[PDB]
């Protein structure tokens, strides 16, 4: 089976808002439709077991309910840790289920990243490879930019990315882009530069080195 | 404007042995989909206050014992209804449902009990019995067995121990 269909698939909202989460399934269910939390790091979390009832640990700012085959978690007084992956989930009489997920971002105002680039570790270098690492600090949205610009021409096929998940803190995301090279090819280029472009900046932001 | 569908339709029953009761007051009943509705096993009702429905699940061969005056396990060691009983049992087969590859471990029965049940009683302890003579102080093994036990339900299983889901109205 009975499959368990949950919605919106993401959901970005402020601090104290209300938010609504739905799950549309196959059949129908009763006392045997629970809600999970999984935090980001770790393993999942009951909230709500037989369709509404309350549980144990989970505060009373979360609440369930539904009937037949719809049914709806809503937090309250949303909190910064409140964000999460939340997953349904049905029991027996052949079969088990839960859904895709449902993600909760917690909107807050724009905040630039501080870029800081680190060029490679003789360490590295006597051992074959270059790795030119760019990082990203504390910034919101998600949705930014990095490029690597080497001796002023677009590179492309050999670096990669990595965000970290919302920091319960200070609502924040930090990524790291990452250009690796081999010794050699390193030799092949003077100026290494990280160019970055988020919402919350007014023009783009490169930091550069030489080799 | 009374419930029942919420009785009926429950996705999983109760184990016999910790039959599930909802209470019925302040409304009339429609019925239809009740008794007009074929596919029961059984139908079969004897002889308001107020109504009690009670649901849960037994194998085919045990329906003979929701009965007033009937005795075997469940008559006696998991409910018990009166003589007295103006109610009614309506039973129908779920294998489709409650049965699995393995032996659906969520529907259990009480085995043993020191003595029988009273009409409309739940024992739900799970102290070991002690068969023999010695003090059992909570192990079990040689004499002394724990008094729950699975029906594991099979697909291949014949009628005579397939799942039935029992509702019993009473009033
Ligand atoms: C069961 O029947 C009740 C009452 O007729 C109805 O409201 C409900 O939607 C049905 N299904 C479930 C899963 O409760």
């Amino acid at each position: 089976d009975i499959q368990m269909t949950q919605s919106p698939s993401s959901l970005s909202a402020s601090v104290g808002d209300t938010v609504t989460i739905t799950c549309r399934a196959g059949q129908t269910i009763n006392t045997f439709l629970n809600w999970y939390q999984q935090k980001p790091g770790k393993a999942p979390k009951l909230l709500i077991y037989a369709a509404s009832t309350l549980q144990s640990g989970v505060p009373s700012r979360f609440s369930g309910s539904g009937s037949g085959t719809d049914f709806t978690l809503t937090i309250n007084s949303l909190q910064p840790e409140d964000f999460a992956t939340y997953y349904c989930q049905q029991s027996y009489s052949n079969l088990y289920t839960f859904s895709q997920g449902t993600k909760v971002e917690i909107k807050r105002t724009v905040a630039a990243p501080s870029v800081f680039i680190f060029p490679p570790s003789d360490e590295q270098l006597k051992s074959g490879t270059a790795s030119v690492v760019c990082l990203l600090n504390n910034f919101y949205p998600r949705e930014a930019k990095v490029q690597w610009k080497v001796d002023n021409a677009l590179q492309s096929g050999n670096s990669q990315e990595s965000v970290t998940e919302q920091d319960s803190k200070d609502s924040t995301y930090s990524l790291s882009s990452t250009l690796t090279l081999s010794k050699a090819d390193y030799e092949k280029h003077k100026v290494y530069a990280c160019e970055v472009t988020h919402q919350g900046l007014s023009s783009p932001v490169t930091k550069s080195f030489n080799r | 404007l009374c419930p029942f569908g919420e009785v009926f339709n429950a996705t999983r029953f109760a184990s016999v042995y910790a039959w599930n009761r909802k209470r019925i007051s302040n409304c009339v009943a429609d019925y239809s989909v009740l008794y007009n509705s074929a596919s029961f096993s059984t139908f079969k009702c004897y002889g308001f206050t107020n109504v009690y429905a009670d649901s849960f699940v037994i194998r085919g061969d045990e329906v003979r014992q929701i009965a007033p005056g009937q005795t075997g396990k469940i008559a006696d060691y998991n409910y018990k209804l009166p003589d007295d009983f103006t109610g009614c049992v309506i039973a129908w087969n779920s294998n489709n449902l409650d049965s699995k590859v393995g032996g659906n471990y969520n529907y259990l029965y009480r085995l043993f009990r020191k003595s029988n049940l009273k009409p409309f009683e739940r024992d739900i302890s799970t102290e070991i019995y002690q068969a023999g003579s010695t003090p059992c102080n909570g192990v079990e093994g040689f004499n002394c067995y724990f008094p729950l036990q699975s029906y594991g339900f099979q697909p291949t299983n014949g009628v005579g121990y397939q799942p039935y889901r029992v509702v019993v109205l009473s009033f």
